[PDB]
């Protein structure tokens, strides 16, 4: 088993291959992060906390918009979350260009996958570190989405991974119902972040955007402050 | 440790030799049993068959073949590998008849097919060429410019001018007994006689008409090969 | 549970890339250390100096660098990855003002280098450029930054950073000036930096022996603090 | 001992060190010694190139070359090594005549020769050039200046430095002399009974001195030694040698 | 040395004074070492 | 195995040693024996024709190239080859573009910036074929031996290859004649070179021998069994 | 070792990967094929489909051109890419020299495809063995047998796949020139070294027969069971 | 540190190892010292011992220059590989 965890083009005789594997679970150690999709929106949020307040917080943003109506949080590497931006922008502004039309988020996704699931086919190029959480409102209707390092990407009601995904997911499912609104989607949010934060989140030790009918906006750090005293 | 130089072709042992070269070199006594022999009045290829089964087709067994009508063939090793070197051979000689027209020596011909052969490390194998040594001893003769003439090519891309050369399984036993068996002054009938005894006191079998394949080539007429009465007609007399 | 540590580009179980710690380390053995500080209008980057003998030629063994007229840098690490880095720096700055028309900030430029280091990182074409870089300069509406970027491709702006040698003290003395939550004005930003490399080298420099660059607000230039300045500055701080 | 990190030049130590880059140091370490001294107006270059058989022609070898017409290039490590990045180096200087149509400055021409062969340091399949070799010119309008560049990569700027196994041991007999104020003509004969000094007569003996300067004594221009002054520094050798 | 002990007698070289026939099974040591014990007109000596 | 630091090119020996190049240099040890002696005006190349069998023609080692110059090969039949196809090209185009003979010194920079190349790069193996190169330019005859590692030399003379220390030091023995002999005299230096080489039970004979001479006005004539017959008879006899 | 390396003499001097490759037909199914006066037989083991498999895309037997057939032991994907590449150069070859492409020529295209696809690492060599009949323009009958090796050779009758050996001694042992004077003594040769192998007999046996440009048809289930029934009868006539 | 046998180093070893030789004075061990580029050490025992079982081959002569010069070209190559497609 251990001769073919070292290529991403020979198969496991049991299974599949590892290094997939290895690099989810990089991922599953990355910074916690949670997406909720309620009945009008969607929100995700992820923890910023790092040593040595020195770091600049306002410097790197962990939430990014991709479009005016798209946004994206990540767990796992660094970089790799910033090359799948790039790549993620590109795409969904070479289908804006083809078609004039705002792109469906449905077709974002698939075409990221496609884009990181390409770094899978061939040896000498290691898979993104990173897992996507996409989040976009179209058609009447939020939409939630995972994108994977394998390259599979899923839908999700509300899901959370990183560190402690485990014990996250327990908490969602132990709190979330079909008729959620907004804000209380945002309580649940901040609420997972805080049930394995370890250290008080302040207002900008965590990073949250939220997407609705009028397209995906990152929250601001007053309007974080005023959220983590209302849950308190 | 010889085994992290056999690996791969471009490598150097510590005794600066190369490895792939030799095991190449000495997968030609895979094949079968490969004599020429140089006469002033031409040259004469014997070679043998090794007929798997008698239900076998004997003209699809190809052991000497015609680059040229004025030169001739003898091979021992791999059929493809043989097959596209002779295939390069021919459009070479028609090449030299293209850009010259004329009739192009034969220590020449083995230039050009050791020009093909010995590129196996070489960079323009990019849109794809040999990326191994050509497993093939070649043994080339004909008449040019300077009369009857027999070369002898190593897949290492090497060639010699020799008189008298036995390539294939028994290529030792064969070039010691051409040793002592050559004369400068033979004809081209004794010679013939004295090929085919080399080959009878060599062949694992006894020989008939499907056992040898015979070729001649003279200065007075072109390549020919000894049909089924000829091929009779030289070996009743043995 | 380990061999793993081999390629750049093979994920080790757990998912830790061995070979990027291994360049992280990397960054260490130059055997040198730098800081930055940041101030409201000013942000003043130091770092110590080496000779093994006065044979050398001292104008060109500096270790802080000038990216763009008014952007400057400064790194530790290997040396020849530093030029080797500095010299994509300048590359990927002149390419910006010539797409784009203006000067790069310093947040685009630590991404876009970074992005670089990256996709090097990523596939195993290239040794990551074990080499840590520090990047300073002034943008309007948001005053100084100070950015630093390291072989993973991994970016950040530090109110003050270190690097080198003694990365981890240096980094808890400048968590301890930083937490008394003072204004950090130009002089005092730089004497906060030499008396951090001072107390974690416990060495009390004499003056020939550290090269410092400031860029302030007044002087959008990145200037190379001379021999003067620095004189005056230091010996002030010994007196002060 | 680094087993499974030094096959290639891509991969760090757990000390994070690329081997390949320190074996390089360790050939040229074990390679020939050369000095270079820079002059008030010009540089100045020495060779101690040992005659390994009688056989070889004087001159064969040469090793103090000139990359431009006022810059120079001496080079300690592996011949074929030498002669590749001397190449290299000189199409430098010549793309940069073309296409900038002046004089290549010693720092520049340093810098663009340290980032090449910095290229061929961090690939997989390549091999960092190991051979250190010198810069040297004279300017007019810019100075002088000497650069030692080893497989490295680090080019930084040395007043006047040498490689080879003596490098400690020139060191130390090289900061003996005082170097800043006088000219070739006063540096030649230092130059000379240095590299006589070096050289060991018991074990890797049969050696010759080829020495080459650069600077306004010839207009800026490199070139080796006059054969007058060459027998003149090696009169002053074998008077001071003793 | 044993049927020419003069040649090294006067060439002042001590006879050789020991020999080790190295080689893979059935090569022949045994079968060389009896005839050449044959043919040096001294006894055989055989040690399993 | 520790030896694992010889099996490519681009790896360095922990002694900094490429053992790769160093077994390039001893395979052209293993070819057969060739000396080149040059005069005031003429440049002579001898060297030691071998056969595969006595019924077969001996191997050609003395390779025309160009008029004015020529080569003398030992090692591999393939690299020898090429080279001698890229020199005949080179030469040409020197000709076609600038009308003059290619020089001795540039022939041998560019082969060694060509043989470099295998050395340095991953891909094609080193050129292990030792050349002997004589010629004539604007300062008289040259002898010019690139040895397998990329290396040449300008040598008065050089043997190559099997035995070749022999001659070496029967060169060495007998400098002091070379430079001021004429064509016959050199021949035969270089004769008694080869016959130094050659053990006791063999002699050079008209078939095992190959002589090629190049000089001012005299083209790179090479000489065989009936051509070598004349500059034989003056030949002395074996000091056995 | 040497091995595992498509393009590395072993010491003995042997591409053991293509050895390997050709190790690989005989796991494959029997193929014999004989050429008559003025038929071509082609006859295969078929695999008796258990429930569900649909028998037309099965297919083992296929004609390269109109002049031309060929049955094949080995994988399947391999056999349907070297179908389609091979037929594909008929065509082509009949785009340039507009005459129907004899049997040598595309014998020697399919040997030149697979020796080309062995000599080069990062591509596997075809591991199937193809035989190749058809006539020429002249109508004479020709047989050759491809081997993943990337040769060719002229068979009268041969045979592939598993239990060739058997089927190839069955051959020398029975080939006669009286036994194929007509058309029905090549098949009856056919049948019975078929049913050496797979004595089953009935089913799991497909028959292809080619005369002088007839555009073969492949004998259809309605007269195997008639000419295994003259089998059986010719079978109890000499006992 | 024990570097490469010098030429005097040689000289003496072989003369030393050889004391017990009779070998005459017609030698030159200089020259062999000058030839033995390489040749290190136990390579006495080649050269030297093998030199005197050589003047064994060489017809149980006196121990001159001829054989010392055949184990100096011998030593341990003295296996001739006699190698094809080397030109
Ligand atoms: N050179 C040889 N000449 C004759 N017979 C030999 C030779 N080499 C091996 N044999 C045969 O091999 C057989 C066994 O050899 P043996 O001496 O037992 O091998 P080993 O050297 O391993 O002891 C003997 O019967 C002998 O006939």
């Amino acid at each position: 088993e251990r001769g073919y965890s070292f290529s991403l083009t020979t198969f496991s005789p049991s299974g599949k291959l590892v290094q997939i594997e290895y690099a989810l679970a990089a991922v599953a150690g990355g910074a916690p992060s949670v997406g909720i999709k309620a009945a009008n929106g969607v929100v995700l949020a992820t923890e910023k906390k790092q040593k040595s307040i020195l770091y600049d917080e306002r410097s790197v943003h962990k939430v990014e918009p991709i479009t005016k109506h798209i946004g994206l949080v990540y767990s796992g590497m660094g970089p790799d979350y910033r090359v799948l931006v790039h790549r993620a922008r590109k795409l969904a502004q070479q289908y804006y260009l083809v078609y004039q039309e705002p792109i469906p988020t449905a077709q974002l996704v698939q075409r990221v996958a496609s884009v990181m699931q390409e770094y899978t086919q061939s040896g000498g190029v290691r898979p993104f570190g990173v897992s996507l959480l996409i989040c976009g409102w179209n058609e009447g209707r939020p939409y939630l989405f995972q994108s994977d390092p394998s390259g599979a990407y899923f839908a999700w009601k509300a899901t959370a991974m990183g560190k402690n995904y485990v014990n996250g997911k327990t908490f969602l499912e132990k709190r979330y119902n079909e008729d959620l609104e907004l804000e209380d989607a945002i309580h649940t949010a901040i609420l997972t972040l805080k049930e394995s934060f370890e250290g008080q989140m302040t207002e900008d030790n965590i990073e949250v955007g939220i997407c609705n009918e009028a397209g995906f906006r990152r929250l601001t750090p007053t309007e974080v402050k005023d959220y983590l005293a209302a849950i308190a | 440790t010889r085994s992290e130089y056999d690996r791969g072709v471009n490598t150097f042992s510590p005794e600066g030799r190369l490895f792939q070269v030799e095991y190449a070199i000495e997968a030609i006594k895979l094949g079968s049993t490969a004599i020429g022999i140089q006469t002033s009045e031409g040259v004469c290829l014997a070679v043998e068959k090794r007929i798997t089964s008698p239900l076998m087709e004997p003209s699809s067994i190809e052991k000497i073949v015609e680059i040229d009508a004025h030169i001739g063939c003898a091979m021992s090793g791999l059929i493809k590998d043989a097959k596209t070197l002779i295939d390069k051979a021919r459009v070479e000689t028609q090449n030299h008849w293209f850009t010259y027209n004329e009739t192009m020596t034969v220590e020449s011909v083995t230039q050009a097919v050791s020009n093909l052969a010995l590129q196996f490390g070489e960079e323009d194998a990019d849109p794809g060429a040999m990326s191994r040594p050509f497993g093939v001893a070649l043994l080339f003769g004909g008449v040019d410019e300077k009369g009857p003439q027999l070369f002898h090519m190593d897949p290492s891309g090497t060639f010699v001018q020799c008189d008298a050369r036995a390539i294939g399984s028994a290529s030792e036993g064969a070039q010691s007994s051409l040793q002592e068996v050559y004369h400068k002054s033979m004809t081209l009938k004794e010679a013939i006689k004295s090929s085919l005894i080399i080959l009878k006191q060599v062949m694992e079998e006894k020989l008939n008409a499907t056992n040898i394949e015979l070729a001649t080539v003279q200065p007075g007429q072109n390549f020919h090969m000894f049909t089924k009465e000829e091929l009779e007609e030289v070996i009743k007399d043995i | 549970s380990a061999g793993f540590d081999r390629h750049i580009t093979i994920f080790s179980p757990e998912g830790r890339l061995y070979q990027v710690e291994y360049a992280f380390k990397a960054i260490n053995q130059g055997g040198l250390t730098s800081v930055a500080v940041r101030g409201k209008d000013c942000a003043v980057i130091v770092t110590q100096k080496k000779v093994p003998d006065k044979l050398l030629d001292s104008s060109t063994v500096t270790h802080l660098f000038k990216i763009t007229e008014n952007i400057g840098c400064v790194m530790t690490g290997m040396t020849a990855d530093s030029r080797s880095q500095v010299q994509r720096a300048r590359y990927e700055a002149a390419n910006w003002k010539y797409k784009y028309g203006y000067e790069i900030p310093v947040d685009m430029l630590c991404k876009r280098i970074a992005d670089i280091s990256q996709v090097y990182t990523q596939n195993a074409e290239m040794r990551p450029l074990g080499c840590c870089m520090i990047l300073i300069g002034i943008d309007e509406e948001q005053g100084p930054q100070v950015y630093k970027c390291d072989p993973a491709g991994y970016y950040c702006g530090f109110k003050a950073t270190a690097a080198g040698v003694k990365q981890t003290e240096s980094t808890s003395f400048l968590e301890k000036k930083v937490k008394k939550k003072f204004d950090w004005t130009f002089e005092q930003t730089v004497e906060t930096a030499i008396t951090c490399l001072s107390t974690v080298l416990s060495i009390d420099f004499k003056p020939s022996e550290i090269e410092v660059g400031v860029v302030t607000v007044e002087n959008p230039k990145f200037r190379i603090l001379t021999e003067a300045e620095i004189d005056a500055h230091l010996v002030a701080l010994a007196e002060r | 001992i680094g087993t499974g990190y030094d096959l290639s030049a891509s991969t760090f130590s757990p000390d994070g060190r690329v081997f390949q880059v320190e074996y390089a140091m360790k050939a040229v370490e074990n390679s020939s010694t050369a000095i270079g001294i820079r002059c008030k107006d010009g540089v100045v270059f020495g060779v101690e190139k040992l005659v390994l058989s009688k056989l070889y022609e004087e001159g064969s070898n040469k090793r103090l070359f000139n990359v431009d017409r006022h810059v120079g290039m001496a080079v300690a490590g592996l011949l074929a090594d030498a002669r590749s990045l001397a190449d290299i180096a000189r199409e430098e200087a010549s793309n940069f005549r073309s296409n900038f149509g002046y004089n290549i400055p010693l720092k520049h021409l340093a810098d663009r020769v340290a980032m090449y062969v910095h290229a061929y340091t961090l690939y997989s399949a390549v091999r960092p050039f190991g051979c250190s070799f010198m810069l040297g010119s004279y300017s007019v309008n810019d100075g002088a200046q000497l650069y030692m560049i080893d497989p490295s990569g680090v080019s930084y700027g040395y007043w006047g430095c040498a490689i080879g196994k003596a490098r400690q041991a020139a060191k130390t007999e090289i900061e003996k002399l005082q170097m800043k104020e006088m000219t070739c003509r006063d540096i030649v004969k230092e130059v000379a009974k240095i590299i006589y000094i070096v050289h060991d007569e018991v074990k890797d003996k049969a050696f010759e001195l080829e020495l080459s300067w650069v600077g306004e004594l010839t207009n800026g221009r490199h070139e080796i030694v006059p054969k007058d002054i060459r027998e003149e520094a090696e009169k002053y050798a074998k008077e001071s040698l003793k | 040395p044993l049927l020419h002990p003069e040649r090294f007698v006067n060439l002042g070289i001590e006879p050789p004074k020991g020999v080790l026939l190295f080689g893979p099974p059935g090569t022949g040591k045994t079968l060389c070492a009896r005839a050449v014990a044959n043919r040096t007109d001294a006894c055989f000596i055989r040690v399993i | 195995f520790r030896n694992q630091y010889d099996n490519d090119v681009t790896v360095w020996s922990p002694q900094g040693r490429i053992h790769q190049i160093e077994y390039a240099m001893e395979a052209v040890k293993q070819g057969s024996a060739t000396v080149g002696l040059k005069s005031k005006t003429h440049a002579v190349l001898v060297a030691l024709k071998r056969a595969q069998s006595e019924l077969a023609a001996h191997q050609k080692k003395i390779l025309h190239v160009d008029n004015h110059i020529g080569i003398s090969i030992a090692g591999l039949t393939a690299d020898a080859r090429l080279l001698c196809n890229f020199m005949r090209q080179e030469c040409l185009d020197s000709r076609f573009v600038f009308d003059r003979p290619l020089p001795v010194s540039r022939l041998v920079s560019l082969i060694g910036s060509k043989t470099q190349i295998p050395t340095q790069r991953y891909g094609r193996r080193p050129y292990g074929v030792g050349l002997l190169i004589a010629g004539y330019d604007d300062m008289g005859p040259h002898i010019f031996q690139t040895c397998p590692s990329a290396n040449y030399f300008d040598c008065r003379a050089m043997s190559i290859g099997a035995r070749s220390q022999s001659a070496r030091t029967y060169l060495e023995r007998h400098m002091s004649e070379f430079m001021e002999c004429n064509l016959n005299e050199l021949v035969k230096h270089g004769l008694r070179a080869l016959r130094e080489t050659l053990p006791a039970e063999q002699d050079l004979t008209t078939k095992n021998v190959s002589i090629g001479i190049v000089g001012k006005d005299l083209e790179f004539t090479i000489y065989d069994d009936d051509d070598v017959s004349p500059f034989l008879e003056g030949l002395e006899e074996r000091p056995q | 070792s040497y091995d595992r390396a498509i393009t590395v003499f072993s010491p003995d001097g042997h591409l053991f990967q293509v050895e390997y490759a050709q190790e690989a037909v005989k796991k494959g199914s029997t193929a014999v094929g004989v050429r008559g006066r003025d038929i071509v037989v082609l006859g295969v083991e078929k695999k008796s489909v258990a429930k569900l498999q649909d028998e037309r895309t099965v297919r083992k037997i296929c004609a390269l051109d109109d002049n031309v057939c060929m049955a094949f032991a080995g994988l399947t994907a391999d056999a349907r890419i070297v179908i389609n590449r091979a037929r594909v150069e008929c065509q082509s070859h009949r785009l340039t020299v507009e005459d129907p492409v004899t049997v040598e020529y595309i014998t020697r295209y399919i040997a030149s495809l697979k020796q080309r696809y062995t000599q080069s690492n990062g591509r596997r060599p075809f591991g199937i063995s193809a035989l190749i009949v058809g006539f020429d323009f002249d109508g004479t009958p020709r047989l050759y047998q491809t081997d993943p090796s990337g040769t060719y050779h002229a068979w009268k009758a041969n045979a592939i796949g598993r239990g060739a050996k058997s089927v190839r001694e069955f051959l020398e042992k029975n080939y006669t020139d009286e036994a194929i004077e007509t058309d029905d003594l090549t098949i009856k040769l056919v049948i019975k070294a078929l049913l050496e192998v797979v004595q089953s007999g009935g089913k799991n046996i497909e028959l292809a027969v080619m005369r002088r440009d007839q555009s073969l048809k492949i004998l259809n289930p309605e007269e195997i069971e008639k000419y295994v029934a003259e089998i059986e009868k010719e079978k109890e006539e000499n006992e | 540190e024990f570097p490469m046998p010098n030429e005097e180093a040689r000289a003496r070893i072989m003369q030393i190892h050889s004391r017990k030789m009779n070998v005459s004075p017609d030698v030159n061990y200089e020259e062999l010292a000058r030839c033995t580029d390489d040749f290190n050490g136990a390579q006495c025992k080649a050269v030297c011992v093998e030199a005197g079982m050589i003047a064994l081959r060489r017809g149980a002569t006196e121990l001159t220059h001829e054989d010392y010069m055949e184990g100096i070209l011998e030593v341990q190559a003295k296996k001739k590989a006699n190698l094809q497609y080397y030109a």
